[PDB]
């Protein structure tokens, strides 16, 4: 019903009447349109989406690495602009937004031919020099070592790491072998249709307390074959039933009649169950995930993600006290829109149904010939008993009553006071997220405070998405994958520490919050004596270069 | 025929997808027009 | 949006012409500029807005 | 419609290109391919040449629809306002033009 | 007639002889009193984000094409400096370059 | 085009010149943008093919 | 009017058998509950959002 | 609150200016270290405390 008010489709549509107007001003749609851009802009006004900061002094290196890896994935592996647009509009229109977080991996095997080497420890002095060149290059420039160092030397270095001995590497020949070539291996996020997900009603308004959540989605046989061993009992599906037409409860944009003939690319509806179950039958609850298609189980296993909880995130627009879902502004504007439409249609019915451009003449003023002259644009003569200046009627539109205009104004004003959204006003609140109060013409007014409150809930949701992905990156990304993204030393995290985010804080990065930080280093650099320590001065200077998007200069300062 | 793949596509198969997606595409073009 | 016409101004044929958007001729004893009623919203009393 | 160059080497014909994923090896993996046909004859069939490995098309929405591919122009919201504005403007012209002067 | 024009302006956010100055502050911090964007500019900036993203995607596609379809001498002629190459297996991931409109 | 890490500065400088050169000479930049924006505004969505 | 001077306070809440088993030795006489009665329908005084 | 935090930071700056910087290095470092904590720079605060 809320959506039928935004788009006039359901009970909001005026009834069809012949000879009368059917227009309907889009009061609810207008109010929402001024909200979309004010909320989307903070998340898109910078080249960096996520900001990660250390909690303690030893956490600085880990935060720097995770900030680059997390931002890289949203820059390349996902359409950031399209996601945010769907993210905000889902929250504003439906009243609540649900986002599913997952991981996509497409490992595949490949056979190639690789060399084989023999190791000899006896070597000349130059060989010892040659080995130390690679070792220094590997630490100083991981990418440079990978790209422009001979394969034989790499094997000697690899043997050095495990054993600690410096040996030759002599090319003895080539041999064939099979390896897995990575594909995809990136996180996925998407907005869920609220009709397609069911959450435990007894959650008492908190998602972390729900005992189960069930999500419906479309899938293909090829997609199920990406993880070969994950899915069992796959041959029992007919690949003809369980189509979207055969599953009327799944709300999808796919056309009803659409169906690809190729069985490998057919689309079927699958259900996933995420919840807690007493798998050992002793009283303890464990997180599990189950998947079935058409009354056949195809997957049943423990929760793979390190977080150990449901991968769904819920965002309320206007929170209801101690309740899970949210309330959109379309709830409050239902009656104002209807009355506004009735008033507007009344004015149109008054003008449209009246005569206009019709000429009326009294019988007996003009004789048979003078009447023809008047109607043909010529001069004429009239009987003096009747006055043409007032007896000839030229019909025109009736005058609008003042009450019609007054009544419409009250509906607009009442709508503005409740929702707090005003046409051609607001929208400047994104310049002061996480910033101290500005001067006279920079401070937020009452309307901005209401709009800042909604931005807090949206910002919290992206923080929860970032924290989920950071945990995923710690188990699903190999060492070399992270080193390629960030050309520096790999910093690891213990597996038992994934459940607690001890080290990293995740927040969205606005451009001001970035310039404000840069000013803080400048103040500290001025405050501290520059001669007290060169390392302190360089470290402060290096961080400023990173804010100003000058990575090459930052590298020079750090290693000067 | 035209390629060495063991599951080489047929032209009818290619056009079959075109016919399947056509009714959905036509509806959108009505709004665009 | 309701139109009201007095009986006897327009004859059987001129009445059809008026209702069909054409020009017409009327009996001079009755003035169309004021005898044809075009109904509209009543004016709101000032006391309603003040209260 | 009537335009047609007589020179066969420079004639204009309509061609169709298919970009998508197909199980070329018949084992379950999908590969990007491109196919081209003119007048019910295949003239090209090969793997995707571009390094990106995906469709070479880019879609830009004006006003994005929730969880939908296409977009919404501002002409959608202004349909009824334009029609009523035209009726009012024509009413004034009909009042001046049809009167004696 | 006035109501129809005003209702149209409120929905779309476009006003005759107004706006158009939002292109001076793309990717820039908020300016002074008479430089900051108002509500109408925010709506128009949002559309510019989608257009700018599309050109970014076009640029990234072409950069990948230039790595395989241009010979060494062709690039050296355009840029009178040493040629820098990129490994073929790294074309699928844009590790090194960010593309944005200038 | 901007580098992501410190060693990427040289590659970004080269690709910026090559990419801008192609749009300056091998394509009509003004005409493309005019068709690019007007297609999005009028049709509601814009589709561009790269080859 | 002061909570620190109140002699007692009683609170009603929903719970599960698994939650009661988190603290194994804290709760006694657990086997005497039928786990069928005392449902929210059977306790009309408890106001809950559970259907 | 964020102001109550910036207001505190200004107080250390006033005290640092008021007290002679050469009266004691430990006092100066301790004041400087606390300012770094307010500005959310834990790494710099650790350096000052152990300098």
């Amino acid at each position: 019903e809320w959506n039928d008010l935004m788009r006039i489709e359901g009970k909001a549509k005026p009834p069809k009447v012949k000879g009368r107007s059917q227009v309907q001003p889009k009061l609810v749609r207008r109010q929402a349109e001024w909200r979309y851009s004010a909320l989307t802009e903070p998340f898109l006004g910078s080249n960096k989406l996520f900001k990660v900061t250390p909690v303690t002094w030893e956490d600085v290196q880990g935060a720097r690495q995770n900030e680059l890896v997390l931002n890289y994935q949203f820059r390349t592996k996902l359409n950031r602009v399209s996601f945010i647009d769907n993210y905000v509009r889902s929250v504003v229109d439906d009243g609540t937004g649900i986002v599913r977080v997952g991981w996509n991996r497409e490992i595949r095997k490949e056979k190639q031919e690789v060399p084989v080497f023999s190791l000899f420890p006896i070597q000349t002095q130059e060989q010892a020099d040659a080995l130390q060149q690679a070792l220094q290059l590997r630490t100083d420039n991981p990418r440079g070592y990978e790209e422009n160092v001979d394969e034989a030397i790499k094997e000697s270095v690899r043997f050095f790491d495990e054993t600690g001995q410096a040996t030759y590497a002599v090319q003895t020949g080539t041999t064939t072998t099979e390896v897995e070539v990575p594909l995809a291996n990136h996180p996925t996020v998407e907005m869920l249709n609220p009709e397609n997900i069911i959450i435990d009603p007894s959650c008492q308004g908190d998602i972390n307390k729900a005992m189960f959540a069930i999500v419906s989605f479309e899938t293909c046989k090829a997609d199920l074959l990406k993880e070969k061993d994950r899915y069992h009992n796959l041959n029992k599906i007919d690949w003809q039933s369980s189509a979207p037409v055969n599953e009327p409860d799944h709300a999808t944009t796919t056309p009803q009649e659409f169906q690809i003939s190729d069985p490998m690319r057919k689309r079927v509806v699958a259900y996933e169950y995420w919840g807690f179950w007493d798998i050992e039958g002793n009283g303890v609850l464990e997180p599990i995930v189950a998947t079935w298609i058409g009354s056949t189980l195809i997957r049943l296993e423990k929760n793979p993600y390190p977080d150990g909880k449901l991968p769904f995130v819920l965002i309320p627009y206007m929170p209801v006290k101690r309740d899970m879902y949210g309330e959109p502004d379309a709830e409050l504007l239902g009656d104002n829109q209807a009355v506004l439409g009735a008033v507007m249609r009344g004015m149109i019915d008054l003008l449209g149904r009246s005569a206009n451009g019709q000429r009326g003449m009294p019988k007996g003023m003009l004789d048979a010939l003078n009447s023809r002259r008047y109607r043909e644009g010529e001069d004429y003569e009239y009987n003096p008993t009747q006055n043409p200046a007032q007896m000839i009627i030229e019909h025109k539109f009736p005058e609008l009553p003042q009450s019609a205009l007054t009544m419409a104004t009250l509906q607009n004003q009442e709508a503005e006071s409740l929702t707090g959204v005003k046409a051609f006003a607001g929208g400047v609140t994104g310049e002061s997220y996480g910033d101290v109060a500005a001067g006279i013409r920079g401070v937020l007014d009452a309307a901005s405070k209401r709009e800042m409150a909604i931005l807090r809930r949206l910002a919290k949701g992206m923080s929860e998405i970032g924290n989920k992905i950071i945990a995923m990156n710690a188990v699903f990304l190999a060492e070399h994958e992270v080193v390629r993204i960030t050309n520096e030393e790999f910093v690891t995290i213990k597996r038992e520490d994934l459940k607690g985010n001890f080290d990293l804080e995740v927040d969205i990065s606005t451009a001001e919050v970035d310039n404000q930080k840069s000013q803080d280093l400048g103040f500290m650099l001025q405050t501290i004596g520059p001669n007290v320590d060169q390392q302190i001065t360089l470290n402060i200077l290096a961080e400023i270069a990173d804010l100003k998007r000058m990575p090459k200069l930052a590298h020079d300062l750090r290693t000067w | 025929k035209l390629t060495s793949w063991k599951n080489e596509l047929s032209l009818q198969a290619l056009k079959a997808d075109l016919d399947a997606a056509k009714p959905s595409h036509t509806a959108m073009m009505i709004k665009v027009k």
